[PDB]
């Protein structure tokens, strides 16, 4: 068959959001309130692609939005988050339930010194409706034309000529 | 990987305690201290003679009902369904024909043993 | 005598564990879902022996998708030839292929 | 019935907790207003991805921000 | 046997050949087979002697063998083809295997080894369920596979069943044994046409339902195991002779009865296929079966065998069996060849 | 061979368009022939208990030889059915390939030559 | 062996005698290891010397009618100069039957062989010929 | 294909001859064929547990069920094998010869 | 050499079956496969299936015990054959041992073997997947799904069961 087509290494290169997955964790339901537009953008096109490849720019918008996310964390409510990540990364399943105090001390200097309000129980996992300019991919599976079905039956049905026709069976 | 290391130490410890336990004791054979234990007495015959079992008929049910917990043993994740009741249906159907099978087995007497 | 019952009287007793590209349980896809998917779409309704030869190559692409021989003696082929040529001294391995390359994420 | 009921409670006791505790646990979650709340905590337990909607133009029903007003709640499950 | 336990284990030995019929899942036919063996354990054991518990375990082997053949060839189709749909195979292997499945699911030769064994081990009646109810589900799954059918292994499978079956019956004086050759031939015959018009193959299973369960009513109706026994059949009730005559005719394939129905039209259908070899070596062989169907004529109903003193005792006793459907039976074993093109509706 | 007609109307006798076709008379005689079987199962059925084979359950006879006409009406039906269907699409099939169904040119036996073997 | 048969009738006929006569050797050497199979199965020989003693005479058996068989249809055919003849064959499955019935040690086997093995082997030339199928695939 | 699928299937042709050539003996074959449905529900579950077929899951448990619905049956017609005669030797099972 | 673990399992799953397959007695044919019952939920558990190779190394204990039990009461003899005992054993494990170990060596020196099917010789970790399930085990997820969308299953299955105890109830009788 084909020659695979792949991106090149420069055209992978971008900066990484290099946290480690309790201080995303940590921040995860404001990330989810604030970076919902790129992040919703981006996953529509993967699952309208069904491809990565064609899902690269929309990715770094991805990191783009997510790094902007914590330099407005960093600049404000370093030292309130930094507690609170560090309480989630004490845990071994990193519990939620752990911590009540600094995420009350982290989402009140946030919505303070921010503006942003915590994603209730319930408002994450509701199906977003997202407006793109890109076009809806017309064949993402790269299919080919399905082959023609076989006629179907028409007509009255008419009597069998002459019966049977077996040997000598006139009916 | 670190579950094979385990057994493998358990496995470990537990077979060089039989390695000093036969070599290092001072060892006396003769042919009556090895021989078999019948109080005191010769055994009469051997003991791999047919042992008669007369707890069969429930070895045999065992063989089913140990099979029901290999149905009934996904109740913890099949509670977890979005669709519900057919799921408690379907347990209580499982559970209702282990009792049934269960209930024919008392009357018909195959929990008693035989003889 | 396939007394079709399931589809006289409407009922679904196993045309759901039939296929890897039917209704899955928390919508978790197989490995072959889109390969299967595109040879039960080009093969419905024009028979067997018209989809034995007319939608071959959907087919061959979905049984090397579920066996991956295809792809297994390619990489034999690409691991045999790269340890004749570490074993030529023709070749050697790149960092990345060992270790000190400070990965992506 | 009542000394049947006693008979059989008197001699094979177990049973008759058995025949108790199993017709309680068939009769009773069809008798309970909570069991619709099983099942409305079980589908709203999310494991995918909530894979969201290209705006073609008219959805009135479908949020474009998990914090707008419009979309399902779980309201009763805070409460309760 | 308690009756209602009885009930329900035909009920279950019908509802594994139903599950069979009916389902478009590998694992639901698997699934039927072994419902349908684990439940007729027990009709084979209805009497507690030790001929139908060796009958019982010859037939759990050979079974159980069969049903693990059967897995392999689904789990092979599993892997070939990602799916489970119960319908041509993806894999000469799997389509060999469950070939073998199928064939000693039937007792066809050279895996005939049980079915004179096992069907002379058990009582008439679990005879008459073994070679009639039985035929039904490996038929099913037959009838199902036949894209990836291989065509000489079914061929060969066939023609060597005539032929074994047609050379193991002459060897016999149990009558149970000699129905169960006759099944050995039968179902060479109706695999035969397999590949070529399964129409005929379901022609031919129903022809053969017909005449198997004539015969073993017309067995149990005079309480007759043996040859010698049976000959004693005109002392007692002369009109069960005259049965068996034509029913005995009938399935040996002579004109003008309807056991020359599906013969002649698996002839009918095996020499538009330009294979004329073939059919004249099994119509040819099929005068095997003729030959002890007529040696139990001779015995029965065209000659008078000696009798004893204490039949002049059952002269004084009229039957009080159940002997159902038996003149429906005999009638439809022997006399519906003027209407052979009802075969239409097996289409 | 007409496995596939069948598959999209699975498990029907009898379908809508075999409304479309004549139904058997009454007086088929494949249907007096299958009333003839009834009655012949009427008489083995005497013959076989030892009642008197002509006399005794004229009732018995007589559904004996209901359920058989009643019976083989339908299976008739479904006979005639089936044998339509095949025609049916015989022709259809004839049509839809002219290509493989050349219109044959008949020559007349003044240009066919036949060699003549003299019987001497 | 669906090769051992293709190796045998893609030579033709009266040309080569030796490869001929060794490919219905070999033919016939796996006919005898089937029945030795089958015969070891069903019926068990006293003891191992006497199973692999009535495998090789049984081998040895089948392996020489197909020697006799093929080196006598050849022969014929070279002789005769009619290699599309199944005149050939009827001799050469004679010359067969009377190996089979030499083996058995006994003329009457020798002549039953002879009379059914030539008609079945002019048989097989006939349908070698016209193209008669036993196996033949559907068509309709 | 896969090489852990060359021994499971060996595994199978194994046991197969195991079954398919006794040993005068009736409980060594029976343990053939538990070891036949063992070597099934590995090689079933190894194809499913691959392609992520995750509804097919539930196959080789209902396989496995089977197996001792089974096995349980041969048991249960070892035991009158057993009783008739002293051993439950297979060449006593051979009445049905004549 | 641990990457093909599931191979090496594979081997020791092969040889409980050579070794209950030679059929020296069903003490030791138990032994044989409760061994390569135990390899086989290794083998197995290296798939992802931790449920579906503890329950298949469970049940077969539990029969195991049963089996032990019966030929210890039915399928006794005065001298059990260990492995060795006769030759028929002996020359059949050996036979079993040394073709299977033959077509290791062949499979690891050419890395390609045919045996009806063509299998590979790279160890079978290549043929993961390279992605995540996220919060279910996927097999414990469709073995969920016998209650939900299992019913006919279900059904068939306890009657199955049910029979079996009444089947087998009607066996052991005797009268
Ligand atoms: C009709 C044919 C079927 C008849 C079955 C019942 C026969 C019977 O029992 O007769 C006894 C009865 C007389 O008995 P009985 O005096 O009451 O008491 C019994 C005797 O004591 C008898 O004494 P016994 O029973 O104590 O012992 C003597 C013994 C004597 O037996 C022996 O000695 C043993 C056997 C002797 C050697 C064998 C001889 C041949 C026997 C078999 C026939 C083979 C040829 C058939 C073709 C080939 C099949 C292989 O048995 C008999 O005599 C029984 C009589 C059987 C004669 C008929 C046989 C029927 C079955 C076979 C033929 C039909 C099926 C195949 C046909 C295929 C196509 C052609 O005979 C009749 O009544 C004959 C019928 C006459 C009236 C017919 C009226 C027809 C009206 C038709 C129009 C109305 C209906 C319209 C319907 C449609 C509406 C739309
Ligand atoms: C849908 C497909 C239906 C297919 C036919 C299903 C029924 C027959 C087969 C089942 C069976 O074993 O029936 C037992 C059978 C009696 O067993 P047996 O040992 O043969 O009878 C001996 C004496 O006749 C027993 O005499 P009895 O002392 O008990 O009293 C007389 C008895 C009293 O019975 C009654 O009064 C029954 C009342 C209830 C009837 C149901 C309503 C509820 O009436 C009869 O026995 C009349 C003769 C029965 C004939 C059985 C065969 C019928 C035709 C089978 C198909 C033939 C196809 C030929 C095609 C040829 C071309 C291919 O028949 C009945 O009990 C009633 C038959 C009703 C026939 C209805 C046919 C149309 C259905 C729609
Ligand atoms: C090239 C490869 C491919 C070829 C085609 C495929 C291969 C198979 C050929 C067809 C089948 C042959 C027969 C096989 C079984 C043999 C009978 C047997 O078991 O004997 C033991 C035993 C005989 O011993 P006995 O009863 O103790 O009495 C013996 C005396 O005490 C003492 O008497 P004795 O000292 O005389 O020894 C007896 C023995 C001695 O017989 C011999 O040693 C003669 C060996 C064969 C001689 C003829 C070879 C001719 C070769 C062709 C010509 C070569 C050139 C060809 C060129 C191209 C064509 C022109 O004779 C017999 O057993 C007679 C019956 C068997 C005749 C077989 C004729 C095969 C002709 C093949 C032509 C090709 O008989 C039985 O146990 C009978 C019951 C067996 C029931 C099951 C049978 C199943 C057979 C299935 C075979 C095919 C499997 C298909 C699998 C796929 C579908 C599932
Ligand atoms: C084939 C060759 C025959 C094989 C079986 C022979 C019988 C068994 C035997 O040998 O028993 C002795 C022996 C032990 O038996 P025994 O207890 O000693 O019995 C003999 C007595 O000692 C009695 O002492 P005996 O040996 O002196 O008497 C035996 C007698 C010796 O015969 C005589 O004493 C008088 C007869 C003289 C020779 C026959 C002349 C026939 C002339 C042609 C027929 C008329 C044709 C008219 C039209 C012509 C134009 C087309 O020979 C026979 O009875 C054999 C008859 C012919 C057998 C084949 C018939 C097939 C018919 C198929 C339907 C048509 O058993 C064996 O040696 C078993 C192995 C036999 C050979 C292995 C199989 C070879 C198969 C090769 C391929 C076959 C392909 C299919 C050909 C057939 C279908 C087309
Ligand atoms: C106002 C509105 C109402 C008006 C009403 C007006 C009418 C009132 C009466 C209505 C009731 C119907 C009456 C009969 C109608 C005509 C049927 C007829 O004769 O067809 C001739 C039919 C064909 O002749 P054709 O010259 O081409 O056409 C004349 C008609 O136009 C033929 O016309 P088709 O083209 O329409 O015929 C269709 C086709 C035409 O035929 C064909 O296509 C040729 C192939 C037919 C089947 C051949 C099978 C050969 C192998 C088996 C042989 C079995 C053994 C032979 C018999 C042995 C004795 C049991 O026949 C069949 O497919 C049916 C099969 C034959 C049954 C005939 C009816 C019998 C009813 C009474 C049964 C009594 C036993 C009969 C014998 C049992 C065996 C059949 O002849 C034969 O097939 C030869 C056999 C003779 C037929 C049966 C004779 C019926 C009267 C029997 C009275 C004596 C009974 C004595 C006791 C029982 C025997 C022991
Ligand atoms: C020929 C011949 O030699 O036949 C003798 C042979 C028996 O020979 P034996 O007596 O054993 O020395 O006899 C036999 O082997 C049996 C008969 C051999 C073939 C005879 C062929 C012609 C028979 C007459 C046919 C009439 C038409
Ligand atoms: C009574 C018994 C009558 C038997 C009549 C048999 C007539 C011959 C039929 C088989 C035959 O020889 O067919 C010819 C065929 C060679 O022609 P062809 O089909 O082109 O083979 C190339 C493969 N595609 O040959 C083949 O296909 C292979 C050779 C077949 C040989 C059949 C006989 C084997 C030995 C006797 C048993």
């Amino acid at each position: 068959p084909g020659i695979v087509e792949l991106p090149s290494l420069e055209d992978l290169k971008v900066q990484e959001v290099k946290v480690s997955s309790s201080v995303l964790k940590a921040a995860a339901h404001h990330y989810g309130a604030q970076c919902d537009k790129p992040n919703k953008e981006f996953m529509l096109c993967r699952w309208e692609e069904k491809d990565p490849r064609r899902c690269l720019e929309e990715g770094k918008l991805v990191n783009q939005c997510a790094l902007e996310f914590f330099r407005q964390i960093k600049r404000h409510c370093a030292e309130p988050f930094t507690e609170y990540w560090t309480c989630i990364d004490y845990s071994g399943l990193q519990l939620f339930r752990r911590c009540r105090k600094e995420q009350a001390q982290f989402d009140k200097c946030v919505l303070d010194k921010l503006g942003w309000v915590r994603p209730d129980l319930g408002e994450l996992s509701k199906v977003t409706k997202v407006k793109t300019d890109r076009p809806l991919p017309e064949n993402p599976y790269h299919s080919r034309a399905r082959p023609e079905p076989n006629p179907e039956v028409e007509g009255d049905l008419k009597p069998a000529r002459h019966g049977s026709r077996l040997f000598f069976w006139t009916m | 990987m670190n579950l094979m290391i385990t057994l493998l130490t358990n496995f470990t410890l537990a077979t060089l305690l039989v390695t000093i336990a036969f070599w290092l004791p001072q060892l006396n054979v003769y042919s009556e201290k090895t021989s078999p234990y019948e109080c005191g007495f010769d055994p009469m015959g051997s003991a791999r003679l047919p042992f008669s079992m007369k707890f069969f008929l429930v070895a045999i049910t065992f063989l089913l009902f140990d099979l029901e917990i290999a149905l009934l043993l996904p109740l913890p994740w099949a509670s977890q369904t979005t669709n519900l009741n057919t799921m408690l249906t379907m347990a209580l159907l499982l559970i209702f024909l282990l009792a049934v099978s269960l209930a024919y087995e008392w009357t018909q007497k195959g929990l008693e043993w035989t003889e | 005598p396939f007394f079709d019952v399931q589809k006289k009287l409407g009922v679904d007793l196993d045309h759901w564990m039939t296929i890897q590209s039917a209704e899955q349980p928390h919508r978790i896809p197989a490995r072959c879902h889109a390969f299967e998917k595109e040879w039960i779409e080009c093969a419905h309704g024009i028979g067997s022996i018209r989809a034995e030869k007319e939608c071959k190559i959907e087919f061959e692409d979905f049984r090397e998708c579920l066996l991956r021989q295809k792809t297994m003696k390619r990489l034999n082929a690409i691991k045999r030839q790269r340890d004749k040529l570490i074993k030529e001294g023709k070749y050697t391995p790149p960092p990345h292929h060992s270790g000190q390359e400070d990965l992506r994420p | 019935v009542a000394a049947f009921l006693k008979n059989v409670w008197a001699k094979e006791p177990v049973l008759v907790a058995s025949f108790a505790i199993a017709g309680l646990a068939v009769i009773l979650p069809t008798l309970s207003p909570y069991t619709k709340y099983s099942l409305m905590i079980n589908r709203a337990t999310p494991y995918n991805y909530p894979v969201p909607l290209r705006d073609d133009g008219n959805m009135p029903d479908v949020p474009s921000h998990p914090q707008d007003p419009q979309g399902p709640s779980l309201e009763w499950l805070k409460r309760l | 046997m308690n009756p209602i336990i009885l009930i329900i284990i035909l009920m279950t030995v019908m509802l594994g050949t139903i599950i069979v019929m009916i389902s478009t899942h590998w694992l639901l036919i698997w699934i039927g087979f072994e419902m349908n063996m684990l439940a007729i354990i027990p009709i084979m054991m209805k009497k507690h002697n030790p001929r139908a518990t060796e009958a019982s375990t010859k037939y759990f082997l050979t079974q159980s063998t069969a049903s693990m053949l059967l897995m392999m060839a689904i789990i092979i189709n599993l892997m070939f083809s990602g799916q489970w749909t119960v319908m041509k195979l993806f894999n000469p292997m799997a389509s060999m295997l469950m070939t073998m499945a199928l064939a000693m699911k039937l007792g066809m030769a050279p895996f005939h080894f049980w079915v004179p064994e096992v069907t002379q081990g058990i009582p008439l009646s679990s005879g008459l369920i073994l070679l009639t109810w039985q035929k039904l589900a490996p038929m099913s799954v037959l009838y199902q596979i036949l894209p990836s059918i291989n065509l000489d292994l079914i061929l060969t499978l066939s023609i060597l069943s005539i032929t074994i079956g047609g050379w193991g019956g002459l060897n016999q004086t149990q009558l149970r044994k000699i129905m169960a050759y006759s099944s050995i031939a039968h179902m060479g015959w109706m695999t035969a046409v397999l590949l070529y018009n399964p129409t005929m193959t379901l022609l031919n299973l129903i022809i053969y339902i017909i005449m198997t369960s004539t015969m073993f009513t017309l067995f149990m109706a005079n309480s007759t195991t043996t040859t010698l026994s049976l000959s004693h059949t005109w002392n007692k009730a002369p009109i069960m002779t005259i049965l068996v005559l034509i029913t005995l005719l009938s399935m040996g394939g002579l004109p003008p009865l309807s056991g020359f129905m599906p013969k002649w039209m698996i002839i009918q259908e095996m020499t538009k296929n330009d294979s004329i070899i073939l059919p004249t070596l099994m119509a040819i062989t099929a005068l095997l079966n003729l030959y002890f169907y007529m040696r139990l004529t001779y015995s029965t109903a065209l000659t008078m065998f000696p009798s004893t003193n204490n039949m002049k005792m059952k002269w004084q006793f009229p039957t009080t069996k159940r002997m159902t459907l038996l003149p429906t039976m005999t009638v439809l074993s022997t006399m519906l060849l003027p209407l052979t093109p009802i075969l239409s509706i097996l289409e | 061979m007409m496995t596939g007609r069948q598959a999209r109307a699975p498990l029907q006798f009898l379908p809508d368009e075999a409304r479309s076709l004549p139904p058997p008379k009454l007086t088929d005689p494949r249907l007096a022939y299958i009333g003839f079987l009834g009655y012949c199962s009427g008489l083995i059925d005497n013959a076989i208990r030892r009642r008197p084979v002509l006399s005794a359950g004229l009732h018995r006879q007589f559904l004996y030889i209901t359920s058989f006409v009643f019976v083989g009406y339908y299976l008739l039906k479904r006979q005639d059915y089936m044998y339509a269907v095949r025609d049916h699409d015989m022709f259809s099939y004839i049509k839809s390939h002219p290509e493989d169904f050349p219109e044959k040119d008949k020559k007349t036996y003044r240009e066919v030559f036949e060699e003549f073997h003299p019987v001497r | 062996a669906k090769t051992l048969l293709h190796q045998y009738w893609d030579i033709p006929e009266g040309t080569e005698c030796h490869r001929k006569t060794y490919a219905a050797t070999s033919i016939g050497g796996a006919s005898g290891l089937v029945v030795s199979a089958y015969s070891v199965a069903l019926k068990t020989p006293t003891s191992f010397l006497e199973g692999v003693a009535r495998t090789g005479r049984y081998t040895f058996t089948a392996a020489a009618i197909g020697a006799i068989f093929g080196l006598t249809s050849c022969i014929s055919a070279q002789v005769r100069e009619k290699p599309d003849d199944p005149l050939n064959y009827l001799i050469g499955g004679c010359a067969g039957g009377l190996t089979l019935g030499a083996r058995t040690r006994s003329y009457g086997i020798g002549a039953a062989a002879c009379a059914y093995m030539g008609l079945t082997a002019a048989l097989v030339k006939m349908g070698q010929l016209e193209g008669w199928k036993v196996f033949a695939e559907p068509k309709v | 294909m896969s090489l852990v699928y060359m021994n499971i299937m060996m595994a199978f042709t194994v046991s197969l001859t195991g079954l398919l050539m006794y040993r005068s003996h009736l409980m060594s074959s029976l343990l053939c064929l538990e070891g036949m449905m063992l070597s099934l529900f590995i090689l079933a579950t190894l194809m499913i547990l691959n392609s992520h077929f995750t509804l097919a899951s539930m196959m080789p448990i209902i396989l496995l069920v089977f197996a001792a619905c089974e096995a349980a049956l041969g048991l249960s017609l070892l035991v009158m094998v057993s009783n008739t005669y002293g051993t439950d030797y297979v060449q006593n099972l051979n009445l049905l010869q004549c | 050499m641990m990457t093909y673990i599931v191979f090496i399992l594979s081997i020791i799953f092969v040889m409980g079956f050579v070794g209950f397959s030679s059929k020296p007695s069903p003490i030791y044919g138990g032994l044989g496969l409760i061994v390569s019952g135990g390899v086989g939920c290794g083998i197995v558990l290296n798939f992802g299936g931790s449920f579906l190779g503890l329950m298949v190394f469970l049940i077969y204990l539990g029969g195991m015990m049963v089996v032990f039990g019966y030929t210890t009461a039915m399928a006794t003899e005065q001298y059990p054959e260990v492995w060795v005992s006769n030759k028929v054993v002996l020359g059949t494990f050996i036979t079993g041992l040394l073709m299977e170990f033959l077509m290791v060596y062949y499979v690891l020196k050419d890395k390609e073997v045919e045996i009806v099917f063509k299998f590979n010789g790279m160890g079978d970790w290549v043929i993961y997947d390279t992605g995540d399930s996220g919060f279910f085990s996927e097999e414990a997820m469709g073995i969920a799904a016998l209650y939900s969308y299992g019913t006919w299953l279900v059904i068939v299955t306890g009657w199955s069961l049910l029979i079996g105890v009444v089947v087998i109830m009607e066996i052991t009788r005797g009268n």
